[PDB]
RNA sequence: CAUCAGACACCACAAAAGGUGUUAGUUCAUCUAGACAGCCGGACGGUGGCCAUGGAAGUCGGAAUCCGCUAAGGAGUGUGU
């Protein structure tokens, strides 16, 4: 029982992210490049994988 | 009680600034900015003060607070 | 085919200007396809509604100073979510059809233009 | 007197009415047999606009142009056994699909008979509608009977 | 490309007045006083009139003009925070353990106290900054409200509260229990 | 701009592959014939199309990939059942 009006906001802050392919950085979900300097600001991204 | 933004008032380049040439063959004369080229070069002319019409850098010359 | 569609727009706008004499500029905003389709079905007799890009109407009236310059007094009135109604009926019946019919709980007429002048109607 | 409106649907002869019309004071098993008097020609999948006035089941028939194009087609099937698609291509009806489609409440905002006769005559994906050609590419060649219906 | 001049226009409404000495910017209005130190950014303020202040950057690169635009954004945000003021609504997320949030005075330091988070025993404690008051919502269940002048103070206390309720060593998409920023509005009820 | 700066031949090393970090340039299309981004609405009708019919209406699945009004709206981009 999460009452999914509450769970949608949590998934905004915990699920709706993108993840860098080289440094696994938890990026905002519409980003085009990773913000870090250690992976050279790459463009290889992925959606953060949901539940099942 | 109002908007107390104070001055930050410079002297601007424009067409008609009178300038003091301080380096070169002139070296201390008056002239006037005729037509401004870019961020650094200008075009000056000093006809009564004698310096011929020529382009110059803004390092060789200093701006005076008079205008026309 | 962008240039040819814009040339088509110029051609049809010059066509529908010089054939009609009664103009109803309408301030229609956020109008639904349920309202608009019953406007397309109703006005098959006298009036021709023309919506579309009102800032392309800006350039269309920019280029139409040579023929009928009396349309010069319309670009300050193309401001807002407006469209055109081209008809030959001057004031009454078209304003009674557009405003009164199909209201729910934005179909008004904001400008009336007849042969050069503007009318409050 | 009250107003109840339902949209009954595809059924062969007497083919879940109880969940949709229980609150309108109508029957469930008698309402399934009350729709057999309309869609029985008309053995093709269509809709039925039922209008119950709070004390009886009074179903009407909705005018469907695609079902009218299917009414100018082959009806051969009985129930649950044709084993491939239960579909059949059939006769052209070059003028029967131009009067019946222009009389099905004049939908889609048509300003001509070649408009509705191509809207409900070029949507053929189960029938051929020609003797030596096909549909959906004859809208620019159908220029007959436009002044007759309008 | 070394832009020759770039400008922005800050609109100052009626009830407030700015006060800019060299880059020390105070804005005074119907909710109070705000100060901000812009000496680190090297932009030029020019009053055109009582309602409109033009800011400008001459001879600047690309990062310099970006700094100009965010200077405009900061000054506008102080002016909004002193006209209307900011108000963040945060609603809890809890699956089985109701998070118990109070405000206690520990030697005048005003800590927001988070208890019973996922059945923990660690009494989590958050400082409240200056200017921001914290209320609890009437007739909306399990909501906390931060209201104050500065954007950074209210928002930063909101984020510092949110990040005291992270979940360690779990699947952070299954255990979603935490305290989350729901709404970002103004103190004035009309706006 | 470098929380690994760079610095002058031989000479005391660094590469493929990347960067919405910044600066220029080439080509094409939109382009000033008000675009792009944002906000406010539409996002139709034939059509639950033909179907496998407990049920499929864009949406377990298959092939056709249409027309009219258009300013625009897809036999539909997923979700929901």
């Amino acid at each position: 029982i999460i009452e999914p009006s509450l769970k949608a906001l949590a998934s905004k802050y915990n699920c709706d992210k993108s993840v860098c392919r080289k440094c696994y950085a938890r990026l905002p979900p519409r980003a085009t490049n990773c913000r870090k300097r250690k992976c050279g600001h790459t463009n290889q991204l992925r959606p953060k994988k949901k539940l099942k | 009680t109002d908007s107390i933004v104070k001055a930050s008032n410079w002297r601007l380049v424009e067409v008609g600034r009178v300038v003091l040439i301080k380096k070169g063959q002139s070296a201390g004369k008056l002239a006037a900015i005729v037509e401004i080229i870019d961020q650094k070069k200008v075009l000056i002319d000093g006809p009564k003060a004698g310096v011929p019409r020529q382009a110059i850098n803004l390092g060789q010359v200093v701006l005076t607070p008079l205008t026309f | 085919g962008i240039r040819e569609k814009k040339a088509e727009y110029f051609a049809k706008l010059r066509e529908y200007l010089e054939e009609y004499k009664s103009l109803f500029v309408v301030g229609v905003d956020n109008v639904s396809s349920q309202q608009m389709h019953e406007v397309r079905k109703e006005l098959r007799g006298r009036a021709v509604v023309l919506m579309g890009k009102n800032t392309m109407v800006r350039r269309a009236i920019r280029g139409f100073l040579s023929d009928l310059p009396d349309f010069e007094k319309l670009l300050p009135f193309v401001k807002g979510n407006v469209g055109f109604v081209f008809t030959n009926e001057p004031l009454t019946e078209i304003k009674n059809v557009i405003v009164s019919n199909r209201v729910a709980a934005g179909l008004t007429v904001v400008q009336v233009y007849d042969n050069g002048q503007v009318f409050p109607s | 007197e009250v107003k109840y409106l339902y949209l009954r649907a595809v059924g062969g002869e007497v083919g879940l009415a109880p969940k949709i019309g229980p609150l309108g004071l109508s029957p469930k098993k008698v309402g399934e047999d009350i729709a057999k008097a309309t869609k029985e020609k008309g053995i093709k999948v269509t809709v039925q606009l039922k209008i119950q006035n709070r004390q009886a089941a009074a179903s009407v028939v909705p005018s469907a142009s695609s079902l009218v194009i299917t009414a100018l087609k082959e009806p051969p099937r009985d129930r649950k056994k044709d084993k491939n698609v239960k579909h059949s291509g059939n006769i052209q009806l070059d003028e029967i699909i131009e009067i019946a489609r222009q009389m099905r409440d004049k939908s889609f905002g048509r300003t001509l008979a070649s408009v509705t006769k191509e809207i409900l005559g070029t949507a053929q994906s189960v029938g051929c509608r020609v003797d030596f050609k096909n549909p959906h590419d004859i809208i620019e060649g159908i220029n007959a009977g436009e002044i007759e219906i309008p | 490309m070394k832009y020759i001049q770039t400008e922005q226009q800050i609109e100052v409404p009626e009830g407030v007045t700015v006060s800019i000495k060299s880059r020390i910017v105070k804005v005074v209005g119907p909710r109070g006083t705000l100060t901000k130190n812009l000496k680190h950014i090297d932009v030029t303020f020019t009053k055109v009139n009582n309602q409109l202040i033009k800011v400008a950057v001459h001879n600047g690169g690309r990062k310099h003009v970006a700094a100009l635009r965010t200077v405009k954004s900061l000054v506008d945000n102080m002016i909004t925070g002193v006209t209307k003021g900011y108000k963040y609504k945060m609603r809890y997320v809890y699956a089985h353990f109701p998070i118990n949030v109070n405000i206690v005075e520990k030697d005048g330091a005003k800590f927001i106290e988070v208890r019973n988070f996922l059945g923990d025993k660690k009494i989590r404690n958050v400082p409240v900054r200056d200017g921001v008051t914290i209320e609890f919502s009437t007739n909306v269940k399990d909501e906390i409200v931060l209201s104050g002048n500065s954007v950074e103070d209210v928002s930063q206390n909101a984020a510092d509260l949110q990040q005291i309720c992270r979940v360690r060593n779990k699947d952070i998409r299954k255990f979603l229990d935490g305290i989350y920023v729901s709404h970002k509005g103004f103190i004035t009820e009309d706006l």
